[PDB]
């Protein structure tokens, strides 16, 4: 609800579009167990669509594990220092894509 | 003891050295030689296991018909490399990092 | 608060045991044995329940037959009032007729 | 084949894998939620809610249908009408072509049975066979066959290619012994013997009409005869036949198998037939 | 005790969240949490900028 | 010397028969020490995972018996008496100490008497699923065949190698003739080891085999089974039990 929840302005971090635009994403690390049912979406998504990702953005630094060992998730670091985490565990290839 | 590699690099005069061995058991068109006879055919196989390294499996026995058969099955390559060193042999670009043990 | 601070301890299975290890041995025992017995034969347990299926009403009645004069006072009373219970509800409760 | 290529690059069967088949499964219903359970399905407040609405045909105090019809006796005495299983002639040809029951071999209910040509329920009051008419055309088969019952269609039928059908008759304790003999020669008890049939039924079994199986076999030939001159074709003298010796075969009231006489005990364990030597026992049987 | 082991690692889960609000960690540099390798760091700090940094002198 | 074997039961004329290698246990290296010929409706029926799933799960539930009761509200001890009069009173009605609603009474609806779950499906069904897993454990190369389960030594360290050396997986499912002909060597073995078990051919069935990986058949064994599950297709419908005499029934 909107009483009961912060809020911002409309904003960007360096007036990004101005003189020419930065991609705020810099790193991103992905946890895929080797084994866990969980992390079959994620395995598919490493397998046969991390390295055309990695192509498309050359300004982020993705690094990829194997030792969460039963769950995985995607943790997301920006320049602006901000993290966000999110769940791809159970998930499809199509939705991890999308995320 | 020392357990043995599945590995496996067709040789390149394999369509000669199969040859030899059809000679030492079996006239032209050898291609077309049938293997329903299950004595030559393991005297075959076991000959052609015993110097490549390399048995057929039993899901794969049955679809030896002709010899022409198990020279297709002995063209196709076996690879040792698990996900393991297969993702790390395809020139990852320099911003992607995997870490493997 | 309902819930739990510490962590139980961990339950370890073994996956590997004698009893695990050979369930269902002898499920075929019938079709892998010209017949001579059948699987019920090896279902361990009641004697009134070895290889019989059925409701409460029908187990009951079937456990008074079987057991019930070999069955405590008690007990005995009470399957017969469950029996009587279990009779007038299967026979005149319900939502269909 | 082509499944069993797909399972080789599929990962190993295990318990961890299965599935059940798709449709099979149907999923449960439990009364939890604003959809399945408000009042769980069971309507306003009466006595349909409560689970206490009247016994299945109660009208409302009407007189209920099933009590307003007048009685009649459609079905009294349902227990004590005989029953006979048909056995057309299409089904005895089938048997006969496929080689299941044996045509170079007297047929009686053990052999139609034994090939699995008819089911024979005896404790529901079935006595045995009746031959129909339905196949009188394409049946073409020398057979001896011994039957309960039989249209005179059938037994032309059977006559017309050189063939002997006979009626017997079968109490209703001989009839589970000749349908199901080996349970029988499990038991223990010494073979008993046919009982004679009941008063309702000797005028059937004491008619060359019918082929009864006591009726005088000196008047068989008149009741041949006569039927074939009425459906037109040749009597074949079977007398004459490589096997007649085989279509002459009949089995003589008072006994239920073949070569065995009433009174014997077969013992399969040991593959012998042991018999008495009482006069009394022999009396007994012998009548 | 109610038998469980899911609620359980749940509420810890929880408690270890609200345990790094109040006393949050004193923050450290980058360069040692896990998930780092100063090489691909700094040319991507290139390449995100759009500019061919000469890698020595960067 | 070769060791070979041809399938004895009539093939349809339509289907070649599969085939598979005959090992020794003899040696670490003495694969493919025969070649053996098996009947393609044992050893080559369609997949079919879903009848296997039917019989694990009947395999699973047929011998359950829940031993589990709850007292309801009239085996509860006490509860004759009415505790308080309808009307007077400020409280809620009740006829009981003891009705589900109050403290230490009972369950209204719950697990009742000991419960047997037992059911049996059509035996045809079951024979066609222990085909249908013999035929997917040879498709995944899994299957194997030994001319027996002879070894040099009863030592449970040789035995383990030699499922390493080649392999097996896991855990081995060893399925011999007869329990009185199994041969010392073996039994002495597979007595102390853990994952790898020993039956004779009678007890073979699909759980067990879903179960272990490696599923390591003698020949005896597998003409046994030929024989025995061939049978059920081109049988009659039953007269009486199989265990009754038949003309052509051991
Ligand atoms: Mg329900
Ligand atoms: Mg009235
Ligand atoms: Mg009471
Ligand atoms: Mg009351
Ligand atoms: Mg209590």
């Amino acid at each position: 609800t909107a009483r009961g929840t912060p809020s911002r302005f409309l904003a960007s971090v360096l007036h990004n579009g101005l003189g020419r635009y930065v991609q705020q994403l810099q790193r991103l690390s992905f946890s895929v167990s080797r084994d866990g049912a969980s992390s079959r979406g994620a395995r598919e998504f490493v397998e046969r669509e991390v390295i055309d990702f990695a192509r498309r953005n050359p300004g982020v630094v993705i690094y990829v594990n194997s030792r969460p060992c039963c769950v995985p998730r995607v943790v997301a670091e920006y320049l602006n220092g901000a993290v966000r985490e999110e769940s791809i565990h159970c998930k499809s290839v199509e939705e991890i894509s999308t995320l | 003891p020392p357990l043995r590699s599945r590995a496996y690099t067709p040789p390149e005069d394999l369509q000669s050295r199969l040859e030899s061995y059809v000679k030492e058991v079996f006239p032209s068109n050898w291609q077309d030689i049938s293997l329903e006879d299950s004595r030559l055919k393991f005297n075959l196989l076991a000959h052609l296991a015993d110097d490549l390294g390399h048995v057929v499996p039993n899901s794969r026995l049955h679809q030896m018909c002709r010899v022409r058969d198990v020279l297709d099955f002995y063209n196709v390559p076996i690879q040792d490399r698990s996900k393991f060193d297969e993702l790390s042999a395809s020139n990852l670009p320099p911003n992607l990092k995997i870490t493997w043990s | 608060i309902g819930i739990r601070l510490t962590l139980p301890p961990p339950k370890v299975v073994d996956r590997w045991n004698e009893k695990r290890a050979m369930f269902g041995v002898y499920d075929n025992i019938g079709i892998l044995g010209n017949f001579e017995k059948h699987p019920k034969e090896l279902i361990r347990g009641p004697i009134w329940l070895r290889g019989w299926k059925g409701n409460e009403l029908q187990r009951c009645i079937r456990k008074r037959k079987m057991v019930g004069s070999r069955m405590f006072a008690d007990d005995l009373h009470n399957l017969n009032k469950r029996i009587r219970y279990l009779y007038k509800h299967f026979n005149r409760h319900g939502k269909f007729r | 084949a082509r499944a069993l290529d797909l399972l080789r690059g599929l990962p190993r069967v295990s318990l961890a894998n299965l599935k059940p088949n798709p449709g099979s499964k149907k999923p449960e219903r439990r009364p939890r939620g604003r959809r399945r359970g408000r009042k769980c399905g069971r309507g306003h407040k009466g006595e349909r809610q409560r689970g206490t609405r009247p016994r299945l045909g109660f009208e409302g105090g009407q007189t209920p249908f099933y009590i307003r019809i007048p009685k009649y006796g459609f079905n009294e005495g349902h227990s004590f009408r005989r029953q006979y299983k048909p056995l057309s002639l299409n089904r005895l040809q089938y048997l006969i072509d496929l080689g299941r029951v044996d045509p170079s071999q007297p047929i009686d209910l053990t052999q139609l049975v034994n090939g699995r040509g008819v089911t024979i329920q005896p404790l529901k009051r079935d006595y045995g066979v009746q031959l129909v008419e339905e196949g009188a055309d394409t049946f073409t088969a020398k057979v001896n066959i011994e039957v309960q019952l039989a249209s005179e269609l059938a037994i032309a039928a059977i006559e017309k290619n050189g063939g002997v059908v006979t009626t017997a008759f079968y109490d209703p304790r001989s009839l589970d012994i000749v349908c199901k003999p080996v349970p029988f020669f499990l038991r223990g008890q010494p073979i008993p013997k046919r009982m004679l049939p009941p008063e309702e039924l000797v005028p059937y079994y004491t008619d060359a009409k019918n082929r009864g199986y006591l009726a005088d076999p000196a008047k068989f030939p008149e009741a041949r005869l006569e039927l074939a001159r009425k459906y037109g074709y040749i009597l074949p003298d079977i007398t004459k036949d490589e096997l007649f010796k085989m279509l002459c075969t009949r089995k003589d009231p008072r006994q239920i198998f073949f070569g065995l006489a009433p009174g014997w005990v077969v013992n399969m364990a040991d593959k012998k037939i042991l018999k008495p030597t009482d006069e009394n026992l022999l009396k007994y049987y012998t009548s | 005790v109610k038998k469980g082991f899911r609620a359980a690692f749940r509420f810890q889960k929880e408690l270890e969240r609200q345990r790094l609000l109040r006393c949050p960690p004193p923050p450290v540099r980058r360069s040692e949490k896990p998930n780092w390798d100063y090489h691909a760091e700094i040319q991507a700090f290139g390449h995100r900028l759009q500019e061919n940094f000469s890698l020595d002198l960067l | 010397e070769p060791v070979l074997r041809k399938v004895e039961l009539p093939v349809p004329t339509h289907r070649r028969p599969v085939q598979a290698w005959v090992e020794s246990l003899r040696g670490f290296e003495q694969e493919r020490v025969g070649l053996a010929d098996l009947h393609p409706d044992v050893f080559a029926t369609a997949p079919r995972l879903d009848i296997l799933h039917q019989v694990a799960m009947w395999q699973k539930n047929f011998k359950r018996i829940s031993y589990a009761k709850t007292k309801t509200r009239a085996e509860v001890r006490g509860g004759g008496r009415k505790p308080w009069p309808q009307k007077g009173t400020g409280r809620a009605r009740h006829g009981s100490i003891r009705s589900p609603l109050w403290r230490g009474g009972g369950v209204a609806h719950g697990p009742r008497g000991p419960t047997s779950y037992y059911y049996m499906l059509p035996m045809k069904v079951r024979a066609l699923g222990l085909k249908v897993a013999l035929t997917v454990k040879l498709a995944q190369d899994d299957l194997h065949i030994m001319d027996s389960l002879e070894l040099p030594t009863g030592d449970p360290q040789y035995l383990t190698e030699l499922a390493h050396y080649r392999r097996w997986g896991d855990s081995v499912l060893l399925v011999d003739l007869t329990h009185e002909e199994m041969p010392q060597s073996i039994v002495e073995a597979t007595s102390r080891l853990k994952t790898f078990n020993l039956i004779p051919a009678v007890g073979l069935n699909v759980h067990s085999m879903l179960k272990h990986q490696t599923l390591v058949l003698t020949l005896p064994t597998v003409a046994f089974l030929e024989d025995k599950l061939l049978w059920q297709d081109s049988r009659y419908r039953p007269l009486y039990p199989f265990s009754l005499p038949y003309s052509d029934f051991p």
